[PDB]
C-alpha cells in the first residue's frame, strides 16, 4: 500500500487487541464502526498520526468481544453500543449545575423527563445496579461526572437525543435493573371464596416501588381483580418495612401545601396535556417549603396546584390484619 | 391462557413463555398501539421488554394495565 498503522481496539478499555490498518481505505472498510476520543471516526482513512491510539468499536465484534459485551452490558440488542457512543457523544454539551449541594441537570434539547429521572435517582438510599457498566457509571455520577450515566441510561430506554420523553417510564426501566442494599419487604395478602386466602411476599427493591396509586392510602386499599378460578379474587397489603416508597401514577392535578405537614419527601411534575408535548418539573420539600428544581432552575414556594406523577415517601412500617 | 389487558378491557390468549415484547406485539395488532408506546403494568410493577409472563408471575385470568407513554 502506501503506509501501515497499527491501532487498539476495545469494548470495554479493559481488553485491548491490535489491528493492523492501511491508508488505502476508511475504518469501516477494514475494521468497521469506531470512535477515537468519543468521536466517531469510521469513514475518514488512517493516518500515521492514529498510530498506537485505541478505538472503541461498535460493531464488527469477534467471539471474545461479544461475551465480554455481555458481562459489562448484559443482554443488548445490535444497535445497543453505537447508540451509547453516539449519545455519550451528544450529552457532552449538557451542564449538571450544583445548587447547595443538589445535583440538577440544565435544560437543553428536551432532556427535561432526564432531569427528574437523575434527581429522583439521587435521593434513593442503598439502590445498586446489577449492570457492571450502569453501577460504574452511577459511581462516576454519585462522583461528579454524569456523562456516562445520563448516555447509558437514554441507550437502555431508548430515548432518541432531541426528543421529549416518559421520565416515569424512564425511571422504572433504570429501576428495573437496580437492586437494594438493606431490607424490604411487603406482603399482600390475597383470597379468593372458592380458593381461599394465601400471602404473597415481595422482598427487596420491587417492595419499595408501585405504579398504579400515588398515595399509600390508595397502596393500603383493597383490590379486586380475577382469580384463576374465573371468580372475584381480593388483594391488600398486610404488612410493609421498607426504607423508602415510590409511587408512580398518571399525571394527577392535586394541590401541594406545605401548612398540612406532607408526608412525602419529594414529587415530579408534569407541565402541560397529556395530548401535547409536556414538561417535566422535580420538587423537593425543605424547610417546610417546595423547592422546584426546574432543570436547572430554582424555585420556592408554600402551595403549588401541580399534577403530580411520581411521589416519594419515607421508609413504611405498616401492620394490618385486614 | 386467557389473560385481561385494560385499556375498555380486552383479552390475549398468551403463553407463560411469551416475552413482554411479544404480548406488546398482539396489542398492537388488535389495538394499533406501537410496541413502544405501550407501558404494561401488573402488581404495581412495569414489565421491562426482555423477560417473560412467567418471571412476573403473570397467570390465567391475570390483569394487565396499559399506560401510553407520555410525550413521545
Ligand atoms: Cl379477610
Ligand atoms: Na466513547
Ligand atoms: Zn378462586
Amino acid at each position: 500500500q502506501q503506509l501501515t498503522i497499527e491501532v487498539l481496539v476495545t469494548v470495554d478499555g479493559v481488553n485491548f487487541r491490535t489491528v493492523v490498518l492501511n491508508n488505502k481505505n476508511t475504518y469501516r472498510s477494514q475494521l468497521g464502526c469506531v470512535f477515537f476520543n468519543g468521536a466517531d471516526i469510521s469513514d475518514t482513512i488512517p493516518d500515521e498520526k492514529q498510530n498506537g491510539h485505541s478505538l472503541y468499536l461498535a460493531d464488527n465484534l469477534t467471539a471474545d468481544e461479544t461475551k465480554a459485551l455481555k458481562e459489562l452490558y448484559g443482554p443488548v440488542d445490535p444497535t445497543f453500543l453505537h447508540r451509547f457512543y453516539s449519545l455519550k457523544a451528544a450529552v457532552h454539551g449538557w451542564k449538571m449545575v450544583v445548587c447547595d449541594k443538589v445535583r440538577s441537570l440544565k435544560l437543553s434539547d428536551n432532556n427535561c423527563y432526564l432531569n427528574a429521572v437523575i434527581m429522583t435517582l439521587d435521593l434513593l438510599k442503598d439502590i445498586k445496579f446489577v449492570i457492571p457498566a450502569l453501577q460504574h457509571a452511577f459511581m462516576k455520577h454519585k462522583g461528579g461526572d454524569s456523562t456516562d450515566f445520563i448516555a447509558l441510561i437514554m441507550a437502555y430506554g431508548n430515548c432518541t437525543f432531541g426528543a421529549p420523553d416518559d421520565a416515569s417510564r424512564l425511571l422504572h426501566t433504570v429501576l428495573a435493573k437496580a437492586e437494594l442494599c438493606c431490607s424490604a419487604r411487603m406482603v399482600w395478602r390475597e383470597w379468593c371464596n372458592v380458593c381461599g386466602i394465601k400471602d404473597v411476599v415481595l422482598q427487596g427493591l420491587k417492595a419499595c416501588c408501585y405504579v398504579g396509586v400515588q398515595t399509600v392510602e390508595d397502596l393500603r386499599a383493597r383490590m379486586t381483580y380475577v382469580c384463576q378460578c374465573g371468580g372475584e379474587r381480593h388483594r391488600q397489603l398486610v404488612e410493609h418495612t421498607t426504607p423508602w416508597l415510590l409511587l408512580s401514577g398518571t399525571p394527577n392535578e392535586k394541590l401541594v401545601t406545605t401548612s398540612t405537614a406532607p408526608d412525602f419527601v419529594a414529587f415530579n411534575v408534569f407541565q402541560g396535556i397529556e395530548t401535547a408535548v409536556g414538561h417535566y418539573v422535580h420538587a423537593r420539600l425543605k424547610g417546610g417549603l417546595i423547592l422546584k428544581f426546574d432543570s436547572g432552575t430554582v424555585s420556592k414556594t408554600s402551595d403549588w396546584k401541580c399534577k403530580v406523577t411520581d411521589v416519594l415517601f419515607p421508609g413504611q412500617k405498616y401492620s394490618s390484619d385486614c | 391462557m386467557r389473560i385481561f389487558v385494560e385499556t375498555l378491557t380486552i383479552t390475549l390468549e398468551v403463553e407463560p413463555s411469551d416475552t413482554i415484547e411479544n404480548v406488546k406485539a398482539k396489542i398492537q395488532d388488535k389495538e394499533g398501539i406501537p410496541p413502544d408506546q405501550q407501558r404494561l403494568i401488573f402488581f404495581g410493577q412495569q414489565l421491562e421488554d426482555g423477560r417473560t409472563l412467567s418471571d412476573y408471575n403473570i397467570v390465567k385470568y391475570s390483569t394487565l394495565h396499559l399506560i401510553l407513554r407520555l410525550n413521545s
